[PDB]
């Protein structure tokens, strides 16, 4: 008994696959992880170390994007050319560096209750004034005032490497 | 060689084919295949029933499409406009209505679109309904009075009626609409389940009798044992 | 955009496999068909995280084929890009049509109907690129895109990208 | 009992084909370009929701001739009840 | 009618569906058939 | 899972595995060989319990 | 006799005139100075053979500008013979009209709509169309042209992308000329209008000829509960 909303970003309908609320594997109810590119840079090489890790059981740009790339190759097989071109393009786009720094930035911003959708374009993309936040996240609109905004960004650039 | 997931027919839901659906599925040398550049199964484009409407049409008043059955001859104006229902007979591929009066009966022709108005007005809902496709390859605007244009659908009318061991398993080895035979099947939405010999055997799978009574896993527990 | 998504998939093993480790092999195939994999329903599939805690349910032996089927319950971070979501990258390739931006494992490719007025294409200079009188966009050039629309094939995904809103263009 | 030999006869040893079946409609109206590795069930406006089955060339035949039949028989590769 | 209303606009007409169509023995002999029935005033 | 013809499948089965250059534990013949041994690493899923075919 | 009839028929009129041809305002104008006219007494009147006639009329029922009304006659000296009226049915008129408006009114909005869109794409050889989103997927390996599918050969930019103004103009103009429309809709919503019928159009009925052969009465059969579809009113 099964037979025939398109997806937009700005009225925040991600679809089916992406709704606010997602079932694990466990069956327990969760929130959908949504991450800042700052954030998934972390977790993608976290992740790629401690699997190095197990194999072998059984800082500037330039440096870390070098790092980046020879264990990149050593920790994965065949076809992995698109995850080479997504370090890349996170190594050189990222705004948070440290592990320190990506945990205060979600500490700031989970206090304001918006989707985990908004919040990651927050620390993923840079801007400067409310305005421009507004305008290029549509979804923030009649959600957070101006002045809690400008507080918010003018902190976000505080943490800010460099 | 096809990227899509290879699964198994495990139920066959019948259903009839709603207007919209047919010029939806239709996708017009269209149906090399000049739509797929193909392996191709085959692009569709764009009379059993008469007793079946018949019925529906004699059990449900003839005005407001509202449940009265077929002896009944009165609306019985609860919701209703009171009109008597005529009796309707088959004449040829044709539905004839009496009205007695209250001195011959009045007697006219049930056209098929007042038919199809009535049934629309009607209150399965996803599969199959009352009101309710060229086969592939591989398989009044002027004029034209009232007894020419009916001279044409029914000529229209009865043409359509007239138109409607090689691998080392076998080497070792050596009630559903479907397994009944299907109208009627689509006209209740009559889901089959495919668990009998037949379905499996119309399909091509492996039914499950004998061999097939049961599914042969792998297991890893044994397995680190074995070495 | 980046999620974290727990994903299912059906891995299938030949018999040449079927010894006491074939587990291991399981894990080898996750990596070497889902990771850099374009599905088009959860994006592009990037990295598979916990990668020592892999669901490796019990295998089925098909009838004819002879191979066994496992589900394989998994977590990987999946980029799946939104129409009408900002996103940032590289311009890769240039081209009277327009220009494709890089961003992740994904490319945006903006038409010339969706720049602004002012900017002109140019083939004069070496590499061709795009001149305007505030500045020039060109391969290499980092450009803020906006995604105005997505085809999500079965595997495959293509986006569009405009750049005439405020706020957007070269960095 | 030999189920393995019957499908074998019925299959392998006669009409085999493999059609494309859409996922929310059992119809086999699916355009699947190969050569581009792309799938679509226009009615639907799907294209990841796309399965293959194998089934007798002849049952083909006969859903299609049901389907000109004004007969929708909807191939599910999933149970309900 | 029933598109024109829910388009917004005032419809003119109706559905034609909506439309309805619409003892014992006397003992008083030689006197039975002169007098009039006043059955009600 | 309920808490804890199959030989003509399970030697047909092993048989097609073994063709296809399989691991042997112990190609008809070789199915029989593990069978008698109780080598064949297989569970019949009756239609459901698992029964292994050791046991 | 109240002015409302006098703009409905106005309206007819305007709508005819504009929209329909000058043979289809003969037909409908005849039906209007007369209440109901026969089919043999229209033919008279404009002078124009049954095959002239045929378009007309038929077009008229298909807008619902007209109604027909089948009844028997039993002459005293003849055969009894099935004759045919033509009259307006005001609701379904008004009704028909609106609705029409609305769709060509929408329409071109549409359009307009549209045409700000994107261009898109169309193959030269197959004359194939293709969506700026569907091309996208298609350029080749070198990043320089749109190949077809079917074809494999460089794609051409769509045309209509200078007409956006055309379209605006199109609907200016639509707009400036359907005013009286508009106008006499609203009047007409402002009143209520009662369900004309074959007997009470006769009241308002001007007989065309001196001895028409058609009888321009109504006798229904006594006793008779047979309905016909579309033939009661409120
Ligand atoms: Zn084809
Ligand atoms: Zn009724
Ligand atoms: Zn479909
Ligand atoms: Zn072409």
């Amino acid at each position: 008994r099964r037979l025939k909303e398109e997806e937009n970003a700005a009225t925040l309908q991600l679809g089916q696959e992406f709704q606010l609320k997602q079932i694990n594997h466990q069956g327990e109810e969760e929130e959908l992880i949504a991450l800042n590119l700052s954030e998934a840079r972390l977790v993608i090489k976290e992740a790629l170390v401690e699997r190095r890790r197990a194999f072998k059981r059984s800082e500037t740009r330039e440096k870390e994007l070098e790092s980046i790339d020879v264990l990149l190759e050593q920790t994965t097989g065949g076809n992995n050319k698109d995850l080479k071109n997504t370090m890349q393009y996170l190594t050189n786009f990222s705004r948070f560096r440290d592990q320190e720094t990506v945990g205060a930035v979600i500490q700031l911003l989970k206090s304001t209750g918006l989707h985990p959708f908004e919040v990651a374009q927050l620390g993923s993309l840079a801007c400067d004034t409310a305005d421009e936040a507004k305008t290029l996240i549509p979804s923030l609109n009649n959600k957070i005032s101006d002045d809690e905004l400008e507080r918010i960004l003018k902190e976000l650039s505080n943490l800010e490497t460099l | 060689y096809s990227s899509a997931p290879l699964r198994t027919v495990k139920e066959v839901q019948f259903g009839l084919f709603s207007p919209e659906e047919v010029r939806a599925i239709s996708v017009a040398p269209r149906l090399k295949c000049q739509t797929c550049q193909e392996e191709c199964p085959g692009h569709f484009g764009h009379v059993g029933f008469i007793a079946k409407i018949k019925k529906v049409c004699e059990c449900v008043c003839m005005h407001c499409g509202k449940l009265l059955c077929k002896t009944k001859m009165v609306c019985e104006t609860r919701g209703g406009c009171g009109n008597t229902q005529p009796t309707i007979r088959k004449d040829g591929l044709k539905l004839v209505g009496s009205w007695k009066k209250d001195d011959e009966p009045e007697l006219r022709v049930l056209s098929t679109e007042e038919i199809l108005n009535i049934f629309k007005h009607i209150s399965n809902e996803v599969f199959s309904r009352p009101e309710w496709p060229v086969p592939p390859p591989p398989v009044e605007h002027n004029g034209a009075p009232h007894h020419a244009i009916e001279e044409a659908e029914s000529l229209l009318q009865f043409h359509v009626a007239t138109y409607m061991p090689q691998s080392e398993e076998t080497r070792a080895e050596l009630t559903g609409a479907l397994m009944r035979c299907l109208f009627e099947a689509g006209a209740s939405a009559e889901l089959d389940d495919c668990r009998g010999v037949s379905e499996n055997v119309i399909l091509g799978q492996m039914a499950p009798i004998g061999t097939g009574a049961f599914d042969v896993m792998i297991d890893e527990e044994s397995l680190v044992k074995y070495m | 955009m980046f999620f974290i998504k727990d994903l299912s998939l059906n891995i299938t093993l030949h018999p040449s496999f079927f010894g006491p480790r074939m587990k291991q092999y399981l894990k080898t195939k996750l990596l070497e068909e889902v990771e850099g994999s374009c599905t088009g329903k959860f994006g592009y599939i990037l990295c598979v995280l916990d990668y020592d805690n892999i669901d490796i349910q019990r295998g089925r032996i098909l009838p004819t084929d002879g191979s066994a089927e496992f589900n394989v319950k998994y977590r990987a971070v999946v980029f799946k890009p939104f129409k009408g979501e900002v996103v940032d990258g590289t311009v890769v390739s240039c081209s009277q049509h327009g220009f494709e931006v890089q961003v992740g494992p994904m490319k945006v490719f903006v038409t010339k109907h969706l720049m602004p007025q002012d900017l002109t294409f140019n083939a004069g200079s070496n590499p061709p690129s795009y001149q305007s009188s505030e500045d020039v966009i060109t391969i290499k050039s980092r450009i803020r895109v906006k995604i105005e629309g997505c085809i999500s094939q079965v595997s495959s995904i293509h986006a569009i990208g405009s750049i005439k809103e405020d706020y957007l263009g070269a960095i | 009992g030999a189920a393995s030999f019957l499908k074998e006869r019925l299959m392998e040893a006669s009409d085999a084909f493999r059609v494309h079946i859409c996922g929310i409609c059992g119809l086999m109206t699916v355009i699947a370009k190969l050569n581009h590795n792309q799938f679509e069930c226009k009615g639907c406006d799907n294209k990841i929701d796309i399965y293959q089955i194998h089934i007798p060339y002849a049952a083909k035949l006969l859903f299609q001739e049901l389907m000109a039949m004004n007969i929708t028989p909807r191939l599910y590769t999933d149970r309900s009840r | 009618p029933r598109k024109l209303q829910d388009l917004g606009l005032k419809p003119a007409s109706v559905d034609p569906a909506t439309i309805k169509r619409q003892k014992g023995k006397i003992t008083n002999t030689h006197m039975t058939g002169i007098l009039k029935d006043y059955s009600h005033r | 899972a309920i808490p804890k013809y199959e030989r003509a499948r399970i030697l047909g089965t092993r048989a097609l595995q073994i063709s296809m250059n399989a691991p042997v534990f112990v190609p008809l013949r070789i199915a029989m060989k593990e069978l008698a041994e109780k080598k064949i690493p297989l569970v019949i899923r009756r239609y459901f319990e698992d029964w292994s075919v050791e046991e | 006799d109240r002015p409302i009839d006098d703009i409905v028929k106005n309206l007819l009129k305007f709508v005819v005139r504009g929209f329909y041809g000058g043979s289809f305002v003969l037909v409908l104008d005849a039906i209007l100075f007369h209440s109901v006219l026969a089919e043999d007494d229209l033919k008279q009147l404009l002078s124009i053979n049954k095959t002239e006639l045929g378009p007309l009329i038929a077009r008229l029922r298909s807008d619902r500008l007209i109604s027909i009304h089948k009844q028997r006659e039993y002459p005293p000296n003849s055969k009894s013979v099935e004759r045919v009226y033509y009259y307006v049915k005001y609701p379904h008129a008004i009704d028909a009209i609106k609705w029409k408006v609305h769709q060509v009114v929408q329409r071109l909005k549409d359009d307009l709509d549209k045409n700000s869109e994107p261009n898109g794409y169309m193959c030269p050889i197959c004359l194939t169309k293709y969506t700026q989103l569907e091309a996208v997927q298609l350029l080749n390996f070198d990043r320089t042209e749109f190949l077809c599918s079917l074809c494999d050969e460089p794609l051409v930019e769509d045309d209509s992308g200078k007409k956006n103004k055309e379209k605006q103009d199109k609907l200016n103009r639509l707009m400036d000329q359907i005013q009286p429309i508009i106008d006499s809709l609203k009047k007409i919503d402002d009143s209520r209008i009662e369900e004309n019928t074959f007997e009470i159009a006769l009241a308002r009925l001007i007989p065309p000829q001196n001895q028409s052969h058609a009888a321009y009465t109504y006798n229904p059969k006594k006793g008779s509960t047979m309905f016909r579809p579309g033939d009661s009113a409120p």
